[PDB]
């Protein structure tokens, strides 16, 4: 937090929570299937499915093996977009909007035009 | 209100039904409205079940106990019910003459055990 | 210590941990398949036994001591599914040391024989591998050396109160002596002529132990997929303990063995 | 490590001796049942 | 074929085999016994690269199996240990790696303005009991785009030959075979890693 | 029938009036049928911790 600032190490420290609840908690969904959880637990879990692929952007100089297009996003946008979806205000998107795709706006043009 | 539970799946489960006819013990009682209390043994017959209309399901019950309760209540626990369109033909002709040929035959209960085959196996094929 | 006592302690350990993980996946397929068997014999239970609440049925005074019949499995690798059947049925048995015990495992008749040899007056085997049925349930219930001459006939059993963890619940069963002699058994029209007091008693016999056994096979079920998901948990632990000594002892036998041709050239 | 066939055994610990105890004693019950069995069939 | 280390037996078992099946007409065969001296042995693998050189830098192909890589670095620690030389680990030169990185880079696939040819260098690396991170073992894989690893345990139970598809790859993947065979080693390779995993579920 | 004279009481009786009517049905619907007729269990009655022999029908 004295190197990337308050409002960075907030979003890295929330991200990296989700994430490892989710990898601890594989092995019992495996067993006990996925409506067995309590409310908190299923909102959880389907918030860190489109949290890893929203982190896996695709460079500029691999369009040749998977053809999107090439994403760079700085830092200011990435610290945007993760904040965001940790609160709440893309609870309602799909999970695929967010794989191959990078920042804030990239978001919003993928999910209204992946069904329409 | 019917409580038709067997001991491997549940038929009637829920009360939601009007009128049952099962074959007991005397003759074939069959269960109305607000039915009196009657616990008497159910015999190898047919389990017939009328849901308001003429939507009844014929359930071949294997024999058991039709408990009456005296808050109309049916309680038909059975140890085998199924519906008489999973039965064939050919396979019960084989079950009743093979049952006939081993009767009085040898000693022990194997002559005990096929007089009690081959009276089950007739009234079920009667009954088509 | 050496490099050789500590690859072949590693290797053990590596073997178990992989045997204790597909046990416990194995176990989590066929706790799906004995949930439906639970479930169904839990709705046969209220519905064919519905008679006995309605006319009150209860036992009264002790007619030659009792009978008990414990009903368990006869392989182990479960956690503590013999000994939490076990110390129920020692905890009833003090104040009644007279009654007899029937044993359906190996595991409870082995618990059993430390503390009260006299009282186990029969044994079963082999019911605990495959799944129970209505025909081992009706054959024990008929080869029980006069099962109708007592006054209270209790089944001990493991119930399963959850997915996870289970208790130690009893169940009474009432003799033919004791099912006519009910409050309200008179409420319902019963053919006096025919076999309906000894017949109620029967029937009421083989459905306690089905239910039971299959209670008690579903708590033994998920007990065991615990303990494996606690051996193959605690295996992974050792063996990371162990990659690290033989990590260093690794480094070490380098430099040992690189210091003894050093000196002899050296000199 | 790698190559884990027979670890058990050849490590001589806890495990090891305890999986030479469990054979010898099936075996030895079998042996009773099969040496009764030959020797009423003999003729 | 570069027998290094091997017996004079052995060297003249494998030459009558490859004559009966019309084999040893275009293959050299390089022999170094391990009853010669220490110079011998250690210079056979750059003797026998020089020889195959030939070819690849003319237009035709090559293909070198170096046999074995365990026995030409115990030939190059010895002739060092006599000189008056510090050692190092394993009792070995401080040249270790470089030695055995120079004779296996020379093997490789020219270009068209070269003249079109290859090489190929097929190193065995004798184990001791199974552990592929020893000393010399980690420094051949390390130097090779691939090494194909052989277990005693699958060669008992009737796999022929016992070839571990979970421990051995090739850096060069599917860009060096053919177009037929590359249609159905693709579906292939993704059945043959899933019951690998799931093999513990065959006993029950 | 006459089960009160023998030693066939109200579970010996309902147990094969089911496994007679499940095997007289169709052949082709006897899928996870066949393992509620048949068991491998024994029974043992022990006295004093000896017991007699053991029998399984």
């Amino acid at each position: 937090v004295s190197v990337v600032g308050q409002e960075h190490y907030d979003v890295a420290t929330g991200v990296q929570q989700t994430l490892q609840a989710y990898k601890s908690l594989q092995d019992i969904i495996a067993i006990l299937g996925m409506d067995e959880l309590s409310e908190q637990d299923k909102l959880t879990v389907e918030r860190a499915r489109k949290i890893q692929r929203f982190l896996s952007q695709p460079f500029a100089v691999a369009e040749v093996f998977t053809g999107i297009e090439g994403k760079l996003v700085r830092l200011k946008d990435t610290i945007a977009s993760f904040k965001a979806v940790l609160e709440g205000k893309y609870d309602h998107l799909p999970e695929n909007a967010f794989y191959m795709v990078g920042g804030i706006e990239d978001v919003v043009a993928k999910a209204e035009k992946i069904a329409a | 209100k019917v409580s038709l539970v067997a001991p491997h799946q549940a038929i009637f489960t829920n009360k939601e039904v009007s009128q049952v006819n099962l074959p007991a013990s005397s003759g074939e009682m069959g269960v109305l409205a607000n039915h009196v209390p009657t616990v008497e043994e159910l015999a190898p017959g047919v389990v017939e079940v009328i849901e308001s209309s003429g939507t009844a399901s014929k359930y071949f019950v294997s024999g058991g106990f039709a408990s009456i309760l005296p808050g109309s209540k049916l309680s038909i626990s059975t140890v085998e019910a199924h519906p008489l369109d999973a039965f064939s033909s050919e396979n019960i002709k084989s079950l009743l003459a093979e049952a006939q040929k081993n009767a009085s035959s040898a000693d022990e209960t194997v002559a005990a055990e096929a007089a009690i085959e081959i009276e089950v196996l007739e009234a079920l094929q009667a009954a088509v | 210590a050496t490099l050789r006592e500590i690859e072949t302690r590693l290797k053990s350990i590596k073997n178990i941990e992989k045997i204790t993980n597909t046990m416990k996946v194995v176990a989590s397929t066929r706790m799906g398949r004995a949930q439906r068997a639970m479930a169904s014999s839990r709705a046969f239970r209220e519905g064919d036994s519905d008679f006995f609440a309605t006319a009150e049925t209860s036992t009264p005074e002790t007619a030659e001591k009792t009978l008990i019949i414990a009903v368990s499995s006869d392989k182990g690798l479960c956690g503590s599914i013999h000994s939490q059947i076990a110390k129920a049925t020692r905890a009833k048995l003090q104040e009644t040391p007279n009654a007899d015990v029937v044993t359906i495992g190996d595991k409870i008749k082995a618990q059993m024989l430390r503390t009260h040899s006299s009282n186990v007056v029969l044994s079963f085997n082999g019911v605990g591998k495959e799944a129970p049925t209505f025909w081992e349930a009706s054959l024990i219930a008929d080869e029980i050396r006069k099962l109708g001459d007592y006054d209270k006939i209790e089944v001990m059993y493991n119930k399963f109160v959850s997915g996870v963890a289970f208790e130690p619940s009893v169940f009474p069963s009432f003799s033919p002596i004791s099912i006519e002699e009910s409050p309200k058994l008179s409420e319902f029209e019963l053919e006096e002529d025919q076999a309906i007091p000894t017949s109620l008693s029967q029937i009421s016999l083989t459905n306690a132990i089905l239910n039971a056994m299959a209670e008690g096979y579903a708590s033994e079920i998920s007990a065991r997929r615990n303990a494996m998901d606690n051996a193959s948990k605690n295996a992974g632990e050792m063996i990371n303990k162990y990659s690290i000594l033989y990590n260093r002892t690794r480094q070490a036998v380098i430099t040992n063995e690189l210091v003894d041709i050093i000196t002899g050239a050296s000199s | 490590v790698r190559s884990s066939a027979g670890a058990v055994r050849d490590a001589g610990g806890a495990f090891g001796k305890r999986e030479q105890a469990e054979e010898e004693r099936y075996f030895r019950a079998r042996a009773k049942e099969q040496l009764a069995a030959l020797k009423k069939h003999h003729e | 074929y570069v027998a290094v280390g091997q017996k004079r037996s052995t060297v003249a078992q494998l030459v009558q085999t490859l004559e009966q099946n019309d084999a040893m007409k275009y293959s050299i065969v390089v022999a170094a016994t391990a009853s010669e001296a220490a110079p011998l042995q250690y210079l056979a693998p750059f003797t026998a690269c020089a020889i195959a050189e030939w070819f690849r830098d003319n237009g035709k192909h090559a293909l070198i199996v170096y046999d074995d890589l365990s026995k030409q670095a115990v030939a190059y620690r010895q002739l060092s240990l006599l000189l008056r030389r510090p050692p190092g680990r394993e009792a070995y030169p401080g040249d270790v790696f470089y030695l055995h990185s120079r004779l296996l880079e020379r093997a490789a696939k020219m270009s068209d303005a070269n003249g079109g040819g290859s090489l190929t260098a097929l190193p065995v690396i004798e184990t001791q009991g199974g552990d592929v991170s020893a000393y010399i073992p980690t420094n051949v894989i390390s130097i090779t785009d691939g090494q194909i690893f052989l277990e005693a345990e699958l060669f008992y139970k009737g796999i022929r030959p016992a070839i571990n598809v979970g421990l051995s790859v090739s850096r060069v993947g599917s860009a060096a075979q053919v177009k037929a065979m590359k249609q159905v080693a693709g579906s292939l390779k993704l059945f043959l890693a899933q019951y690998r995993e799931v093999a513990a579920f065959a006993q029950f | 029938s006459s089960w009160q004279k023998a030693g066939i009481s109200f579970n010996k009786y309902l147990a094969i009036a089911a496994r007679t009517v499940q095997r007289s049905l169709k052949n082709d619907l006897k899928v996870a049928a066949e393992k509620r007729y048949i068991s491998d269990a024994k029974v043992q009655k022990l006295e004093k911790v000896s017991t007699t022999d053991l029998a399984s029908n």
